[PDB]
């Protein structure tokens, strides 16, 4: 939220742990359709500290912020060969957390009091 | 339990944070924010001068307050007043206590 | 929550008189605003029954009285000729009644040969004898379920129960009583004649502290338990006293360095002294010798309910303040501006449990051995607060330094010192050496001439960085360090 | 909260002042957004510039009495926002030289 | 309500309870300055009923509805020989004593906001 209030940009990012070979690679489809590899950067697969053979790897897309406001998508897919069947999709919305509920309560009582 | 985000007595604006376990397991815990509101309801727009209008539309943006007019007298502050007093011809600007209990001096 | 604190629970007798004191923060505010005693009624809010602005109810019309002590931070409310009505829960507090800031009191009210005495003390019980025969076949009774169930041999062998601690002769006399040992026994000598013994658990002391403060505990327990080995609990909800400070030598983890325990006096009265009270300080802290150290029934105990104050008038203190080694440091003690100091007491700490601090310099300007010289308290930052430092950093110096002061108000402010081998800020020893980095550098790199009773400047190289310090002395214990001006920045040590 | 009324053709350029507390941390101006009712950043004290805005602004900074000014070389009658300076990492409430085109 | 709806003149009171000593002084002022003591009236202290030792005083002011009705704000000030800065004041006016109708708008807004 940080970054976001800023109204500059949002930065969006596939974080993928666990793969062995360590020659996956990650890429970016919005809309439908691959970005070009401008916007988003990917780092070289590194070792697991926490592990062994396992490794791991950012992607960390870039974006206008005010998209990911407008209510976008931004696909990321790790394609490595070790998911079944070859490819894994994930998609990140302005909505995609659980949705939140309300309890608004107004008490327009002149009796029952607050606490300090 | 509860983390206190905020505590503004210049709005009376109280946020405080908690994670609540309904069940008995991880990712079930309840993130909170339990905003409290107290509204004035007879308090003047101008909190240090009693003779402005009184106040009807109270704006609370909670980032000015995560982090100028008041809409609550704070009890551990001091408001005064200055009025005129005129007795014999001698007319003095007297300071009157707005809030009596807080502006006894030390 | 509230800082308000009172009787958690009084209770008494009706007929009787009751005291009830709370106490609250003291301020212009709290000094000055509307002191109220209600009653929490069943559905409603409170009824005010009485309030320190000369209000008093339908009933504590000439029953009750509200003192206010603003000095002493409190108010008490006394209420007379108490009923098996005037029981429930009540409210003290300041303000206005739907408002908060108050504090909750549960009182109660019960029914109006007896031997009452508190749990783990002597007691004695008569049975009168008929003197036509000369010595009847008689033993102690019990009463338990309509029929003395052997409480004691006539024989003279003890009962498992009450076993250890029973003298008979008619008098019966036995010490360090549990809270179940009391009861209604019905004696004869058959000449069946009662008595009554109760035990009563020890009212709390309360005493109200501030956060970031200290406090002092003073168990001064009867002389005769006096030399078993005392001890200090902090009662949980279920009993288990998580025993902080042992005479013994047990030491609590999470109270480390703070904690000072006074000796015992001739008597049997010694004090427990806690320093940089936290919100988790509070509970009841109740005393004990009963050589174990666990408090186990069948000793004599003193209780205190301890209650922090959240908005406290103390303020921060940094409570590390780690240093080079080799280097220096400077540790600002906060004391209150109202009275100014007498004798600015500076201690370490012995450990967890004793603690003994060692006042490495006084006001007067005695110093330790190991820190002669090294070691220096300055006064200034004047307002209400001082400076004591202590350059050329030995590792032996890490640990924890009390602030003490005679005045009034003691908090014991406690700092920790830890310390790190590293880079020197300053440089070396004279004959004159000196350095401290240009960042460092943008205040007054200065030198005193060292002195017990006060530290006074003399002249040096006083230029710009040059290498970066140095000292002269071209014609004992000196000092080349750094001045804020206000306050002050390390130092260095030279001969 | 002033809000300079500036008019300019198709081709005309306009400029904006804006006051610089010397804080440096951020100093910006804001279009308004129309869209949604709240503010969003077209230039500040990092780079990013607005990609409908690209390469048609930018920003000065003088000490001499605490200017930032914007300068936009082109225009292309899309009507201006509210042009909103502020400071601080918060945008929609750090608002001061209210300007309107 | 019954004074206000005959559409003569008002009577505003300011009731001053529990002081102690006997001495209280009221002065009135209308919206601003000053009224002249023509106007209102206050009484001398007279013990209170059920309240041993304190007393209490009652200054009235009269005044045109219209006066009281476009809506100004009649201030009661008393000087006392116990009050923090020996004087206090208390302000009301056509809408804040005993309004027919409380008008509020609360507009919260940012309900997240990192915080
Ligand atoms: C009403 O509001 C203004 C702010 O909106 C403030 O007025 C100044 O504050 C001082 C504080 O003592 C007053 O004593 C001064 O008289 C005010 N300046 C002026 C204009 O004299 C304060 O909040 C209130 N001041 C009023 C209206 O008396
Ligand atoms: C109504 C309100 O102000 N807060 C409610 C609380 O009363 C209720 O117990 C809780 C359920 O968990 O949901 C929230
Ligand atoms: C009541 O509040 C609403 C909303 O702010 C406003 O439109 C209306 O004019 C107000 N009416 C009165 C009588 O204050």
């Amino acid at each position: 939220r940080e970054q976001l209030n800023l109204r500059e940009s949002a930065t969006i990012t596939c974080l993928v742990t666990g793969f062995s070979p360590a020659d996956v690679f990650v890429q970016w489809m919005q809309r439908g359709q691959p970005l070009s590899p401008e916007k988003y950067v990917t780092s070289a697969p590194m070792p697991e500290p926490q592990a062994p053979g396992r490794y791991f790897a950012h992607s960390i897309l870039t974006v206008s912020e005010e998209e990911w406001n407008t209510g976008e998508t931004y696909t990321c897919v790790v394609a490595h060969e070790a998911l079944p069947n070859r490819v894994t999709e994930r998609t990140v919305d302005k909505s995609t957390g659980k949705p939140t509920l309300y309890n608004v309560s107004l008490v327009m009582s002149d009796t029952a009091g607050t606490c300090y | 339990e509860r983390i206190v985000l905020v505590d503004n007595k210049c709005k009376c604006a109280r946020i405080t944070s908690r994670i609540i376990r309904s069940s008995e397991d991880p990712n079930e815990d309840i993130v909170e924010r339990n905003i409290r509101i107290i509204v004035p309801l007879n308090n003047r727009e101008n909190i240090s001068d009693p003779t402005s209008p009184l106040r009807t539309r109270f704006v609370y943006h909670l980032s000015d307050l995560c982090k100028e007019t008041c809409y609550t007298y704070d009890r551990n502050k001091c408001y005064t007043a200055v009025v005129p007093l005129v007795y014999g011809g001698e007319t003095k600007m007297v300071e009157t206590a707005l809030t009596p209990d807080a502006c006894y001096p030390d | 929550k509230s800082p308000i604190f009172g009787p958690e629970e009084v209770n008494s007798v009706e007929g009787n008189s009751v005291s009830i004191t709370c106490y609250y923060p003291p301020t212009s505010v709290n000094r000055h605003t509307r002191k109220y005693w209600c009653r929490q009624g069943a559905r409603g809010g409170c009824i005010t029954l009485i309030s320190s602005e000369g209000y008093v109810s339908s009933k504590y019309a000439g029953r009750a009285n509200l003192t206010n002590f603003p000095e002493n931070g409190t108010f008490v409310v006394n209420i007379a000729q108490l009923s098996q009505d005037d029981s429930g829960r009540y409210k003290c507090g300041l303000g206005i009644n739907s408002r908060g800031l108050s504090f909750d009191v549960s009182l109660e009210v019960s029914q109006g040969k007896v031997y009452t005495v508190d749990l783990g003390r002597t007691v004695t019980i008569n049975c009168p004898f008929k003197t036509e025969n000369a010595q009847k076949r008689k033993s102690l009774y019990k009463q338990i379920g309509l029929y003395p169930v052997l409480v004691i041999d006539s024989s003279g062998y003890v009962n498992p129960n009450y076993t250890g601690r029973i003298r008979l002769d008619f008098s019966v006399v036995i010490n360090q009583l549990r809270l179940s040992d009391a009861g209604q026994y019905l004696c004869q000598a058959s000449n069946k004649k009662n008595a009554d013994l109760q035990v009563l658990k020890p009212e709390p002391e309360l005493v109200y502290e501030d956060l970031r403060g200290s406090v002092t505990f003073h168990c001064a327990l009867g002389p005769e338990v006096a030399n078993v080995a005392k001890f200090l609990c902090r009662q949980s909800s279920g009993e288990n006293c998580d025993v902080v400070v042992n005479t013994l030598g047990k030491r609590a983890p999470a109270f480390e360095g703070r904690i000072l325990l006074n000796p015992q006096d001739k008597d049997g009265s010694f004090s427990v002294v806690i320093t940089g009270l936290r919100k988790e300080d509070a509970g009841r802290y109740l005393c004990g010798a009963h050589s174990d150290g666990q408090l186990q029934e069948g000793s004599p105990i003193q209780a205190w309910q301890l209650f922090v104050n959240e908005e406290s008038t103390i303020p921060r203190s940094p409570t590390v303040v780690k240093g080079v080694a080799g280097g220096s440091v400077a540790v600002l003690c906060p004391y209150n501006r109202k009275e100014s100091k007498s004798i600015k007491y500076w201690c370490l700490w012995e450990g967890a449990q004793n603690g003994r601090c060692p006042l490495l310099v006084d006001s007067e300007g005695w110093v330790k051995a190991q820190y002669e010289g090294r070691l220096s308290l300055l006064e200034e930052p004047g307002n209400g607060t001082f400076t004591v430092i202590l350059n050329q950093l030995t590792s032996r110096d890490a640990g924890f330094y009390w602030c003490l002061t005679n005045g009034d108000t003691l908090w014991r402010t406690t700092v920790e010192i830890k310390i790190i081998e590293g880079e020197p800020n300053l440089k070396v020893p004279g004959n004159v050496p000196c350095h401290f980095p240009c960042k460092f550098s943008s205040y007054e790199k200065y030198w005193c001439k060292w002195n017990n009773t006060g530290c006074q400047a003399l002249p040096s190289q006083d230029e710009g960085p040059s290498k970066s310090r140095l000292v002269s002395l071209t014609l004992g214990w000196y000092w080349c360090g750094v001045k804020q001006g206000h306050f002050y920045g390390e130092t260095a040590a030279v001969y | 909260l002033p809000e300079v009324k500036v008019e300019g053709e198709l081709g005309g350029s306009v400029t904006i002042k804006c006051p610089l507390p010397e804080m440096h941390v951020r100093i910006y101006l804001c279009r308004e957004m129309a869209g949604s009712g709240t503010c969003g950043t077209v230039v500040s004290t990092t780079n990013f510039i607005k990609a409908e805005y690209k390469g048609r602004v930018t920003l000065k900074q003088y000490p001499r009495k605490n200017l930032f000014l914007v300068e936009v070389t082109q225009l292309t009658e899309s009507d201006s926002g509210v042009y909103a300076c502020g400071a601080g990492m918060n945008t929609d409430r750090g608002k001061t030289q209210k300007v309107t085109l």
